[PDB]
């Protein structure tokens, strides 16, 4: 019994996204790579290096060309012709194009290769920018966040295997399971928001009380995501505002890394 | 000469190519080459300095956690902020279980396939695996029954014809000296890992909010609200579901990874006299439990000469002998200014010309403690507890060398430990120690509730003109960390990072002097140039991090 | 001649009593009472049909999800409705899940400890009870170092003198059989139990929104809003969850609760030889799987004179030769009405007397089938399959019967089967095919929500005048489970449910014959009157649940 | 060391509170009993029966006078003079007045000991009562639901033996960290309600996209509790207003039990 294939290439990467796969639980980590996919490359894992491990790439690009899912995180930096980024000699940005022409299915996994990220930042040193911008005219399914929640890549992936078609995609291509709300549309903190209970300084009575984060900044209203619903780490109640601090819109595209922590977000 | 190329370098963070020019069968030279840059420092600056260490966290998401604590004691430093008790207990569960989960993974997921041949394990049998380990361990899923489950995963993968991951690794190469049993219970012990990190990072997730990345700092403590009687905080239930968690990882730490690491040992015993990085050594004391930023448990300081009695004890953070020394040289990377930079007054301007020999070959910069190379990291900081007599350390080593006494009839002496797999054994002694200050962080957290104080921020005071500089150092599962912050006028005008790999994996510096990654290829035995697994052994023992390095 | 009470019996659901006449060391003749009343039946009158689930679910905690899902059915066959085939596939999978989780809490921690001394463990060498288990069977945790690490536990528990739970048990008792070693065994299985059963609920919880007490079933189908795309509703993330959890159970049933089954078997022979409760079993048909309430995975029927040869086949909940054949009497019970009262027509008036040999003494009722006393439970399910000829149930007995065979040299009949070990078997062997139930259920629901069929729910139409008389059948963990509704003029006017324990620990009925349990005990060999070891043994293979029988 | 002893009562109970512990992750109901406490009386679980488990009792109401926190589950039936509940010949209640006379503290687990919960509803055929009502003179901690969440009891207990005193209460001594606010005051539907967003029948569209479950009779609005917030089984996102149920109410006393499935929070 044959394993879908999967290629993972990593651009500009911190290695969050790949991390975030270490934390699954369904499946695990171990789960996915023996049982639900045949991961055909991916450089933190692989037993290969060097020569070998890009002879395991062409092999695989070649036997398993229009099959394979293609997912890439970090962002793209085409700033000087490529050369922010050179794995074996050459510009990440080929090794991408290249892998892109036989994809079944294309994943942009985390916020830096969904939109450009904490990578594409501020002055944007490299002219980093996400995987939809370097594949025009290609089907890119977003699934950001810094990193994303690993189960809305692998439900993604497990459609994709199981129903042999990708989840529904909203406007900008991100699965709607996940992304289809804003956070602050489903967020347990919406009472004290409506009533005027807010936390106001980081040890203060409201914030001991467990009351809304607005007013330390919470992207909460500008950021689509599933952070108050699915959460993180599958043990119950983990998400960054339970946890007392505001949502920094990791997931969103003109909030996370470029507005302030505690920069208010505007609300609809 | 025969010149050889690694790229990529895999089972590492980030983006490596290493070069070695090989004579009579031997690397003679060595060029270590960072190939990703981001501009991290640059993207953090003018923006108010308690945003950063949500951005600089983004260094690295392996090593997460530990820019933002490093980030938010820069901004501390420079701010003359005394950190919360109960912020500093909270800093410390995270940075010692993120640590865990590190070592744990670097140690299977990443090294173990260098020193384990999975295809020799197929010819392993279970009863003979399981009954070698008889009075080595008391871990209790090393039976016979468990390791045929782990052989019939191998088995199915093999007949899948669908090895992924797993495809055209250094199965059969001669330098693979374990017997297929020890290949088997490596193999079991690499599944078992996998578990353990996972209740390493739950720790990590009930204080950070999540993992990777987490989101309970603060330029002035925590975020987390200490309130043993609230409804949705950080209360008694929450505490008790955190200690159930730390209380699982003890076992898998002392009966499987120390003793994996005796057992790796005395199969390859020539690693222990080749790869030596450096003859100074570099480590930060780390955990402060007091009000002040210091009662640090864990000591730091300064090796010279491979000579442990040159000891120079560091147990602050504030120390200027430590913060005057650090500079670094762009001479051999690929940025602009080349002469030695001290930190504060540090420039990254890219200048890429690509690779020369004898010129610019990485984006990775060259550090020097007073003009000195030195080799940070967990053999660093075992060497300068062992230099300060900490009890605890020597009775950790001891444990480790006394089952590689039981297994071989040889010991281990200090002279050892500058090497390959003496870097391996203070990666372990680190990651067992660890666990002691999750138990003792945990209850000083708990009682310290019980007395009444729930703190957890002071609220920073940043003037909206003036200059302030700090300097935030932390002991990373890699090494001393730190970074560097100049407020100017209410926002950052300078920031730098100084990343434990810069140090390690730095390419020729001022005065031509090789990094640690560098020398330590020097002698490393090549049995097929095209099949460089001995490079690769001594240069994952390092526990590489390019995206740490370059940022 | 002597006469003893059991009161409280320990290690069930409930409050139990049970008086024995003891001659010549053996049991001559026994009482069953049921101590507690609620008026469950009461409490439910008078309301909207569908709010009773959430009321008379609270008859039981241990059977949680049985009630609930039997109320709907009784309502749903009052009214008509065809349950979406979605809904019978997520009812199925709760049943199932939380029917593995009660069967091993069953054997390990309400019955291990009437079989194995905790005492005797203590002495155990674990490397001997590691060696027995060698080719019995493939469990991961069978290791002598498992083993140590459990014996270890019970030394403490010993050494600090508070046993608590484990205190004044039957230590050192005549018929206490098991060897040290096996002791040692079965305790390191009941802790292992406890990791398995916690999976099973995790099942449960994911589909009913918790557990104990389910909270999402509907009079017309479930509560659970299916929509692969949609958030914060059963997707397939959250599918894929309850999957992890299904795949966790199969091993621990497989390789350890089905091969303990046997190991205690092999040790107390004669148990095969005493216990039989009745010559007549009844079980119901279970987990329908169309849009019609039938389809059934697994068959029910009805078995006379011992005798597999009788079985009369049961396929469908709407069976009118079961509904007519089903009345209950208080001829022995503390109620007012004594004549034998079909569950439509019943009445539950409360007539406390106190006790009397001869006269009313338990809260249970007395159930007859076409005025028979009938066992139910897991034997009954096991013969009624057995009788159908279903090779799934044949097989699985066969691997129970080969390792017992393998462990004595014996073999087991089908006539050994009607027995205290024989109704043990019949609750392994119905563990062990509810993994293929989940399996199947799961796989099927996968399918059908692909196909784009998301139904879940249709309303009922319950008429404002007229009445309506409705039951619902369902194969509970202790057996056949019916819920009796009438409705009249939109409410409910009488309620009725006959529990499977209320069969089983049922009083003497109208015509003097005693109920399963009080036949189950005569011959019953007593060593010691004052710790009647041998009674609760023969009770607890019954699996009682009081709660449950008075309601 | 010593471990500090429990003796639990179980009255008119189904035994749902004492199954809420095979849930339990923090501690695992083996970790308790092995670690936590001396679990000194359960008949669920004790190896004793009949007489030997009599004597058990007798023997830790005397060993451990004035040390033992005393736990009941179920309700006290008080009609004809106890007869609806005898365990070894006595009514019920003369067994939990006798243990609570040397009890350093009293829990009741559970609605039916909390306020009489179900066992108590409609025409209360047996007159139950909660254990306040059949001990005056005692405070009893009140740790309500049908079962509630193992942890608002385990976390209860872990105050008492870490911090030697009870968890801050409030009115009606229930623990103020599992029932110091309503369910809808920190419900993650709340944005729905507020937008007039609501399910109006199981399987409509509105229920399929997670909206609010007041027109289904959601009591959220008149609930005290965790059920949003700590939620159960320590899966994450496991509550009944999450798999797509109204809250019943079944913590509060006279909406549980009393007020129909699909009757509306502000109807009487
Ligand atoms: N440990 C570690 Fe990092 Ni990815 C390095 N080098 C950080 O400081
Ligand atoms: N199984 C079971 Fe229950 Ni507590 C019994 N007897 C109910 O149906
Ligand atoms: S999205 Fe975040 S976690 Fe993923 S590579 Fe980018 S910075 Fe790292
Ligand atoms: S602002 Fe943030 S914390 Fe407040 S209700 Fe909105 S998402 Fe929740
Ligand atoms: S509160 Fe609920 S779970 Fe607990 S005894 Fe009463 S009915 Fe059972
Ligand atoms: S689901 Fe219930 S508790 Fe939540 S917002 Fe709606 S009415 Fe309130
Ligand atoms: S910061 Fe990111 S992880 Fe979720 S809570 Fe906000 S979108
Ligand atoms: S019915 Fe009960 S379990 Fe919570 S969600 Fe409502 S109080
Ligand atoms: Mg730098
Ligand atoms: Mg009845």
């Amino acid at each position: 019994p044959q394993r879908p294939p999967v290629i993972w290439i990593g651009a500009q990467e911190c290695t969050g996204c790949t991390e975030s796969l270490l934390r699954a639980t369904h499946p695990t980590v171990e789960n996915l790579v023996l049982e639900t996919i045949s991961l055909e490359y991916h450089e933190v894992l692989s037993a290969a290096f060097g020569h070998q491990v890009e002879e395991n790439k062409h092999n695989a690009l070649e036997k398993y060309k229009g099959q394979y899912v293609l997912v890439v995180d970090g962002s793209i930096p085409l700033k000087d012709n490529g050369i922010y980024c050179m794995v074996a000699g050459e510009p990440i940005v080929d090794h991408i194009r290249r892998a892109a022409e036989g994809a079944a299915a294309i994943i942009a996994i985390g916020s830096c290769a969904a939109w450009g990220g904490v990578a594409a930042a501020g002055v944007n040193p490299t002219g980093a920018v996400g995987l939809q911008e370097v594949l025009p005219g290609k089907t890119i399914i977003n699934i950001p966040g810094c990193p994303p929640n690993p189960h809305n890549f692998l439900a993604t992936v497990a459609h994709i295997i199981t129903y042999g078609k990708p989840p529904k995609l909203d406007a900008k291509n991100r699965p709607t399971f996940a992304y289809g709300r804003l956070i602050h549309e489903h967020c347990e903190r919406r009472p004290h928001f409506d009533a005027g209970r807010f936390a106001k300084e980081f040890g203060d009575e409201g914030h001991r009380e467990g009351w809304c984060l607005y007013h330390l900044g919470c992207k909460g209203p500008e950021t689509y995501g599933n952070c108050s619903t699915l959460q993180f780490c599958d043990v119950g109640g983990v998400w960054p505002v339970a946890i007392g601090h505001p949502c920094y819109g990791c997931n969103e595209e003109g909030i996370g890394f470029h507005k302030g922590i505690h920069q208010l977000a505007h609300v609809e | 000469s025969q010149r050889i190329t690694i790229d990529p370098v895999t089972r590492i963070e980030g983006h490596l190519r290493i070069d070695c020019e090989i004579e009579n069968g031997v690397v003679s030279k060595a060029w270590a080459s960072g190939t990703m840059w981001r501009g991290m420092e640059e993207i953090v600056k003018n923006r108010d300095p308690r945003d950063a260490w949500m951005i600089v966290q983004r260094i690295c998401g392996v090593c997460t956690t530990t820019h933002a604590i490093s980030s938010v004691r820069a901004a501390e430093s420079a701010l003359n902020i005394d950190v919360p008790v109960n912020a500093q207990y909270i800093r410390n569960i995270i940075l010692a279980a993120h640590t865990t989960h590190d070592h744990i993974v670097h140690f299977y997921q990443l090294s173990a396939l260098d020193w384990v041949d999975i295809t020799s394990a197929l010819k392993a049998d279970p009863a003979k695996a399981s009954a070698m380990l008889n009075g080595v361990s008391t871990w209790h899923l090393n039976s016979a029954e468990e390791f045929t489950k782990v052989q019939n995963k191998i088995k199915d993968l093999v007949a899948s014809g669908q090895l992924g991951i797993f495809a055209n690794g250094c199965w059969g190469h001669p330098a693979m000296q374990l017997p297929p049993e020890v290949n088997l219970i490596a193999v079991a012990h690499y599944l078992q890992a996998l578990e353990c990190q996972r209740d390493a990072n739950r720790v990590v997730a009930l204080l950070g909010g999540k993992t990777p990345h987490i989101q309970n700092l603060a330029v002035g403590g925590v975020a987390n609200p200490i309130n043993l009687d609230g409804l949705g905080v950080l209360n008694l239930e929450r505490l008790m579901y955190i200690k159930s968690f730390i209380d699982k990882l003890s076992d898998f730490v002392e009966q499987v990874y120390k003793v994996d690491t005796a057992v790796i040992a005395a199969f390859y015993p020539e690693w222990l006299e080749r790869g030596q990085g450096a003859v100074n050594y570099l480590s930060a004391p780390e955990f402060p439990t007091d009000g002040k930023n210091g009662s640090f448990l864990f000591p730091g300081g300064y090796i010279t000469d491979a000579d442990l009695s040159t000891y120079r004890p560091i147990t602050s953070h504030s120390d200027e002998y430590l913060i005057k020394g650090i500079q670094e040289s762009a001479k051999h990377a690929w940025y602009k200014d080349e002469a030695p930079q001290a930190p504060w007054e540090g420039t990254t301007v890219p200048d890429y010309t690509g690779w020369s020999d004898d010129g610019k070959y990485s984006w990775v910069k060259a550090p020097t403690f007073y003009g000195k190379t030195v080799e940070v990291g967990p053999l660093a900081n075992m060497l300068c507890k062992l230099a300060a007599k900490r009890e605890s350390t020597h009775a950790k080593l001891n444990e480790i060398v006394a089952i590689y006494t039981k297994l071989t009839g040889k010991t281990i002496e200090v002279a050892q430990l500058h090497s390959t797999l003496g870097r391996i054994i203070g990666r372990t002694v680190h990651c067992c120690e660890l666990q002691n200050v999750l138990q003792d962080q945990y209850n000083a957290l708990i009682v310290n509730i019980g007395k009444g104080d729930h703190t957890t921020f002071v609220k920073p005071d940043i003037p909206a003109t003036g200059e302030f500089k700090g300097v935030g150092f932390l002991e990373a599962p890699r090494g001393m960390l730190s970074h560097w912050m100049v407020i100017k006028d209410g926002i950052i005008s300078n920031y730098q990072a100084v990343v434990p790999s810069t140090w390690n994996s730095g390419p020729r510096n001022f005065n031509d002097e090789v990094g640690p990654y560098e020398r330590s290829l020097v002698g490393t035995p090549i049995a097929d140039p095209n099949k460089p697994l001995e490079v690769v052994r001594t240069i994952h023992s390092f526990d590489p991090c390019m995206s740490c390095a370059v940022h």
